[PDB]
């Protein structure tokens, strides 16, 4: 599996690997020894960079957690550059970087974290609404940022900060014109704030309507009443994927039982 | 700025002694054009009062701002020091005469020394040892008053903390079953009271009213100890940002005790009336210009912006409680400032604040929203149940790496 | 009407606009949505502890 993401991540074609990355892994083939923790990792880190590339944050965020939760005793070089992306993705799909588990191994904490500090500064200027300030540190810390040939991620997280702050404004305005928009966001113009609210609503990040006659954007925030077929339906989608995984688990817990060394204690 | 309002009559009969100058020393001096005439009377009080280490520590300042006895002071140090031995000795004699009844006030006298003479160090660990030699209730009684008094006296307040524990538990859970409900005196509305004043330096500021409300006006007016001009100002003040409506109408509106308080101290009581009568714009303003003159305080200055931003916050809550919908210029009117500015207060108190509501800006009102019950619970149990999902197909990964025994080495 | 809703004494509120009182006709048979939003927390929570248990 690391092999084959890593060959479709070289010549682009990330199609192809989809069906080998949407299923959820149980099991880990022994191979009759061998097998190091080298594939383990490279297949949850080549799998987070094709979700990222498919703009899939929900997944890639996913995949880069469980290669930094791997147990290990030193730093790797495939490691280190998971927890720099952990930032990133996390940075862009949530508001702030998310808590690891409790159980992720102590070399992350003790010795990857130290190296990757360009990006948890990047957090703490990711924290208080600013573009302006970190905009200045993505121009200073740039010459890490590419090196890492992680570039055109950070990139991203200045968008995703106009964006988070216009998702900001929903939680306290009703009403507001563009001008004034264009204010608090730092967007520096009514025209540049109605084609950035425009994208958002396309893409389904917010509920709004522009009025051009009167310069102002009205926030509906009203997507829909828990009264419908489709709802139900999604309810029962939800519903069989719990159902079925918990007689997976039912199966596993059942082989245990039956296990020699197992009854003796 | 000026105090007409304040007769210096009214000034010099609050405190005594040389707690007067720890007042005005520092924050006082920032204002120019008033320190001066306060300079006269000055003149004529440092002198006294047995300062001896005082005396040259603060006048370095004031000398090269502009004849005199310059060796007045010389003489005052030398005979000091004698009169505390003389007495040391007459009181070994008591000791060694195997009376236990005379060497009662021996410990209690010596201690009394230490307070006027200006050391205070030494007074605590001597009062340690005297807690030992206390074994009847009439004993602990007594040494009960001095403990208090000193321990605030140094301005150590992890100390403090720990040490005023050990006077709740010590007597017995208040003398057995009360001694017939109380004593003549009423004791326990002093002890309140100094714990009032520690309880504000601890940013405590509700537990500091809730214990200086209950005091009791049986004292009337005491010299020997703080006025009860600043004892009004600080419950109240405290009052009105910490507790709600309800505590508020039942410890300060209509409570017939702190209302003689409030008798001395016109001010304050006109602030928690109109407050309580919605009347906010009267309120608001006469708090503003009393800030000036709480700001030469030395107790209540490094609490006045806090207090006064959390009185602000509370008027902007219980304004907007019994509305709907409020037009913005009302409101703007109504809290001395301008519609922008309102709005800018008020995003902060719906981002994260009590008010619940969504400012509209394009008419300026302030239209209150109601978040829909049945839809809230079915977008959190759907989130909930999307995180727990997520949770076990890590966790069963998590099983297989750990069967094989995976780790980087 | 301020001091009174204030005081707990009328249940409604006013809308300043139109000059309009709107009463409190509400608050039906709702505990049930209550009883739900107990019942996921506590889920949320018991869900973390399985997880971590040991490892």
């Amino acid at each position: 599996h690391a092999d084959l993401c890593q060959l479709c991540l070289l010549a682009k074609c990330f199609k192809p690997a989809l069906p080998y990355l949407d299923v959820d892994m149980m099991d880990i083939c022994k191979e009759n020894g061998a097998y190091d923790a080298k594939h383990f990792l490279c297949y949850y880190y080549y799998g987070g960079m094709i979700y990222t590339g498919l703009k899939n944050f929900e997944r890639a965020l996913y995949f880069y957690e469980q290669a930094i939760t791997t147990p290990a005793m030193a730093v790797s070089h495939i490691m280190l550059e998971s927890y720099k992306k952990y930032i990133l993705v996390s940075l862009i799909l949530l508001g702030k970087v998310q808590q690891l588990p409790k159980y992720t191994s102590q070399i992350v904490g003790r010795f990857i974290k130290p190296l990757s500090n360009a990006y948890h500064e990047l957090a703490q200027v990711y924290s208080t609404n600013n573009p302006s300030e970190l905009r200045n540190l993505v121009n200073k810390h740039s010459e890490t940022f590419t090196r890492d040939n992680n570039m055109g991620l950070v990139k991203q997280c200045l968008s995703s900060l106009y964006k988070k702050n216009i998702q900001r404004l929903t939680k306290t305005f009703l009403t507001l014109s563009l001008q004034d928009m264009a204010s608090r966001v730092q967007l520096s113009g009514p025209q540049e704030a109605e084609k950035y609210v425009l994208h958002m609503i396309e893409d389904g990040e917010i509920f709004a309507s522009i009025n051009q006659k009167d310069g102002m954007v009205s926030f509906h925030d009203n997507p829909e009443k828990y009264n419908n077929p489709a709802m139900l339906h999604n309810i029962d989608q939800e519903m069989l994927k719990c159902i079925e995984l918990d007689e997976r688990l039912k199966a596993m817990d059942q082989e245990i039982t039956v296990n020699p060394q197992f009854v003796q204690k | 700025v000026e105090n007409p309002s304040l007769d210096l009559e009214q000034y010099a009969a609050s405190y005594s002694g040389l707690m007067r100058i720890e007042r005005l020393q520092f924050i006082a001096d920032h204002c120019p054009t008033l320190r001066v005439e306060a300079l006269k009377m000055a003149l004529s009080f440092v002198q006294r009062t047995f300062n001896v280490d005082m005396y040259e520590e603060i006048h370095r300042k004031l000398s090269e701002a502009t004849a005199l006895d310059t060796a007045w002071v010389e003489a005052t140090r030398k005979k000091a020091l004698l009169k505390l031995e003389k007495l040391d000795t007459d009181l070994k004699n008591y000791k060694g005469n195997s009376i236990k009844e005379s060497i009662r006030r021996g410990h209690d006298d010596l201690g009394d020394h230490y307070l006027d003479c200006g050391d205070l160090s030494n007074a605590l660990k001597c009062y340690s040892r005297a807690r030992d030699y206390c074994t009847s209730a009439k004993h602990v009684i007594n040494m009960c008053l001095n403990v208090i008094k000193v321990s605030v006296y140094l301005q150590n307040w992890s100390h403090v903390l720990s040490y005023v524990s050990k006077a709740e538990s010590t007597p017995e859970i208040a003398e057995q079953r009360g001694e017939r409900d109380s004593q003549t005196q009423a004791i326990l509305t002093k002890l309140k009271c100094a714990a009032g004043l520690a309880e504000l330096a601890a940013r405590k500021y509700k537990q500091a009213a809730k214990c200086l409300l209950l005091a009791s006006f049986d004292h009337c007016d005491f010299p020997e100890l703080l006025s009860p001009s600043n004892v009004a100002i600080y419950g109240g003040l405290c009052a009105l940002a910490t507790f709600d409506r309800q505590e508020l109408q039942r410890n300060v509106i209509s409570s017939s005790s702190f209302k003689l308080f409030l008798e001395l101290e016109p001010q304050v009581r006109d602030i928690i009336f109109k407050f309580y009568e919605s009347k906010y714009a009267s309120c608001l303003k006469m708090l503003d210009e009393m800030k000036d003159n709480l700001l030469l305080d030395m107790y209540l200055a490094p609490h006045v912006r806090t207090l006064y931003t959390q009185i602000r916050n509370r008027a902007l809550i219980q304004y907007f409680s019994p509305y709907v919908s409020a037009d913005m210029h009302r409101m703007a009117a109504a809290f001395n400032t301008t519609v922008a500015a309102l709005e800018d207060e008020l995003t902060q108190l719906i981002l994260e604040g009590l008010i619940s509501a969504r400012v509209d800006s394009h008419s300026k009102i302030l239209y209150a929203r109601d978040v829909d019950q049945r839809s809230t619970t079915f977008e959190k149990s759907l989130l909930m149940g999307k995180e727990f999902q997520r949770r076990a197909k890590a966790m069963m990964l998590r099983a297989a790496v750990l069967r094989n025994q995976i780790h980087v080495k | 009407l301020v001091q009174c809703i204030l005081d707990n004494t009328i249940h409604g509120r006013i809308d300043q606009v139109n000059q309009l009182l709107e009463l409190d006709h509400q608050k039906r048979g709702g505990a049930r949505y209550t009883a739900l939003d107990k019942w996921t927390n506590q889920l949320n929570s018991l869900n973390q502890a399985v997880v971590s248990k040991l490892a």
